[PDB]
């Protein structure tokens, strides 16, 4: 109960917003910062994190990316946020770290196709930061909504393998977490590098949803002409396994894909039209890649 | 190529000055795996050496000066801080530092100031008159001093406290006589 004897800042008094803005460059300047995350926004003046964002900027003349983090599970609350700051800062995508949640705890009974309504990156994909997990959602935290283990690999698949979104990766998901419960999240760190691959040399191109099925949805990437053998086609499901027929692009065509989460053995043959019969197990994702 | 972030920390980690040295271990594998940014935990002075950084006592302390009995944070030193950096900096990996500043946590004394208690559910709704109340709004860094600034904070740069140390209560309190 330490907490209860902080106390909180003004924002009106003209040498508070001051000696903040002044500050901010000093920590800037002082460990050379590409750019900033900011806490707690939702209890700050609007107006002052837009002007001391613009600040920084001003007087270190570098992009700074800042990404706030405004913790409201509604759309409309974070883009009224954007609104007043001008948009000249992210936030992160709540709605859809509590979608994830929400699919990981009603064992197949979730309606996948509802990931794509609601959140920022369907509204606002520029303006959005993706995440599973983090400090706060982690089992015993004070906003605790933890996405099931079976399901996060489908949750990060998500995020970044699709277009959409500045996809964030989470430490305790990596290397598993070390608090006290029997709910500990495990380190994961060998199921996501290779959805870290897949989005690295693999999740470019025009993009191709499949979200017609209340449990297994999926989407392609056609890949590009810039990155060699890049292209993909990605299966997640909620419930039971099953089969999808997506578009890669007929730029492709006769080629064979493999999962490279190797849930999956059999390879995939790309038609001469460009298109895939993909599989994907019960409660599983399998992304192909040539 | 694609953008991908990582948060560098999670709640319960040892509280063992190691973690700037992890992370300045972990450049390499962070950019083979494609990570191109990551955002490290509160890096300045907390409430204590354990604080996970949200206390926010001092943000001009990066684990450098003798305050709150520790000169490191949790994470480490400011040096190893400045090494971890460069190692990721040398792999073009950029680094977004953590921004706490809606409060500041561990003053380091009491301040006699008026307030009023407001409703819980309405925390605007004035429920009780003016009355003199000791809270913790003394900021002064006695380790520090006024090394990269001489900003001392005081009562008037708060809004409100929910602790009255001399009644021991908690209740929500905003300062008046202009806070």
């Amino acid at each position: 109960y330490d907490y209860l004897m902080y106390a909180d800042i003004d924002y009106d008094h003209p040498d508070v917003a001051a000696e903040i803005k002044r500050w901010g460059t000093w920590y800037a300047n002082e460990l050379q910062l590409d750019g900033f995350r900011l806490d707690a926004v939702k209890h700050i003046k609007f107006s002052f994190l837009r002007d001391w964002v613009n600040h920084v900027r001003e007087k270190t003349g570098k992009e700074m990316f800042t990404v706030a983090e405004y913790w409201q599970n509604d759309l409309g609350a974070l883009e009224n946020y954007l609104n007043k700051t001008n948009f000249n800062h992210s936030v992160f995508d709540v709605p859809l770290h509590y979608q994830f949640h929400a699919a990981s705890t009603q064992g197949g009974g979730y309606d996948m196709r509802k990931l794509l309504n609601s959140t920022v990156v369907s509204k606002h994909p520029l303006k959005a930061v993706t995440f599973v997990d983090n400090h706060d959602t982690q089992p015993g935290q004070s906003l605790e909504s933890t996405v099931q283990t079976w399901f996060k690999p489908l949750a990060y698949a998500f995020i970044l393998t699709r277009e959409s979104g500045y996809p964030q990766v989470f430490y305790g998901d990596m290397y598993g977490t070390k608090g006290d419960s029997q709910r500990e999240i495990p380190a994961l760190k060998h199921k996501i590098e290779p959805i870290l691959k897949a989005r690295k040399q693999y999740a470019y191109g025009a993009q191709h949803d499949y979200f017609d099925h209340h449990d297994i949805v999926g989407w392609t990437r056609e890949g590009d002409s810039s990155v060699a053998n890049s292209g993909l086609a990605a299966l997640i499901t909620d419930g039971p396994g099953g089969a999808k027929r997506m578009y890669v692009g007929r730029q492709n065509a006769g080629e064979t894909w493999h999962d490279i989460t190797g849930n999956r053995s059999e390879p995939v043959v790309i038609n001469s039209e460009g298109w895939g019969e993909f599989h994907v197990n019960g409660g599983s994702v399998s992304i192909y890649v040539q | 190529l694609n953008g991908t972030l990582m948060q560098y920390f999670e709640w319960y980690m040892p509280n063992d000055g190691q973690h700037w040295k992890r992370l300045q271990n972990d450049s390499a594998y962070l950019a083979e795996h494609g990570i191109t940014a990551v955002w490290i935990p509160p890096a300045y002075k907390g409430t204590s050496q354990a604080d996970v950084g949200y206390g926010a006592y001092d943000l001009y302390d990066l684990g450098e000066f003798h305050q709150k009995g520790t000169v490191r944070t949790k994470y480490g030193t400011k040096g190893e801080l400045q090494s971890a950096i460069k190692s990721l900096h040398s792999r073009d990996i950029n680094v977004y530092g953590d921004v706490v500043i809606n409060h500041k946590g561990g003053a380091d004394a009491t301040e006699d100031v008026t307030a009023v208690e407001v409703d819980p559910a309405d925390r605007n709704r004035v429920i009780s008159g003016e009355h003199l109340i000791k809270a913790w709004t003394h900021f002064h860094f006695p380790g520090r001093g006024s090394t990269y600034s001489d900003f001392k904070w005081h009562w008037y740069h708060f809004d409100g406290t929910d602790w009255d140390e001399s009644r021991k209560l908690n209740r929500i309190y905003k300062f008046q006589g202009k806070a």
